[PDB]
């Protein structure tokens, strides 16, 4: 995997997300999420395993929030 | 990029991302417990009370899709939200702005026109179509201030420039 289409990745997540386009956030988050799952894969240096881990623990925690601000949007009924 | 160098620019912005996120998320509750009462307008004005403009964005999101949600009243509330849209540097916030100028516009300018056309209760619908104008009249001097020269958001002033030459 490319490191710098991760980042570019994440920016582009959380930008969508700050701009209230959480539809593509989504797809970004579980897209780079995809692209940190492949990476790990492949790393067997037990540190950066450790971190990179950790990155991927972090930017769940920007998806899950995602989700649940749509939930909440979707909760309003018109 | 180096692994060291890619997840410290990844990590630079999660601790903001959070907070952020979940301040977005309990304002935009308060909103919802709100708009639960079928309230529309006042769980607007308490989107504009907690003054988190990215959860008055959201909130015109929603309204936006519904035009016949809105009252005359929620006018004299939107319309100033909609000027400070405008003269956002974010190209989505002013679209949001500009959509719901055209929603009221289609929606309220013919009875707007009809009350403030009418000779000399009542006096309630006039005080409001009278509030909107003026509302309405501020927001036009700021697009034709925008839309004399080609701006950041050019093609957006020149449409909303366009539809309010009346």
């Amino acid at each position: 995997m490319s490191l710098q289409m991760i980042v570019e990745n994440v920016k582009l997540a959380r930008e969508y997300a700050l701009l209230g386009n959480y539809d593509s956030a989504m797809v970004y988050y579980q897209g780079v999420l995809d692209q940190m799952n492949k990476y790990l894969y492949s790393v067997k240096d037990t540190h950066l395993r450790q971190k990179w881990q950790q990155v991927w623990q972090e930017i769940n925690v920007e998806a899950k929030q995602v989700k649940d601000i749509m939930k909440t949007l979707e909760s309003f009924k018109l | 990029l180096v692994d060291e160098d890619a997840m410290s620019q990844i990590r630079k912005g999660h601790d903001t991302m959070f907070v952020v996120l979940t301040s977005r998320h309990k304002n935009l509750d308060t909103v919802r417990a709100v708009w639960t009462t079928g309230d529309i307008k006042t769980s607007v004005d308490s989107a504009v009370a907690i003054n988190d403009l990215s959860v008055v964005v959201d909130l015109l999101n929603i309204v936006n899709q519904k035009a016949s949600l809105w009252k005359l009243d929620l006018c004299t509330t939107v319309l100033p939200q909609i000027e400070k849209l405008l003269q956002s540097k974010y190209e989505s916030y002013v679209q949001t702005g500009c959509t719901s100028l055209k929603l009221i516009l289609q929606r309220f300018l013919p009875l707007i026109t009809d009350i403030l056309a009418a000779p000399p209760s009542r006096e309630e619908r006039l005080h409001k179509c009278r509030l909107c104008f003026k509302q309405l009249k501020s927001i036009s001097g700021l697009v034709k201030s925008k839309s004399g020269l080609s701006g950041r958001h050019g093609s957006a002033f020149r449409e909303l420039h366009l539809l309010m030459a009346s």
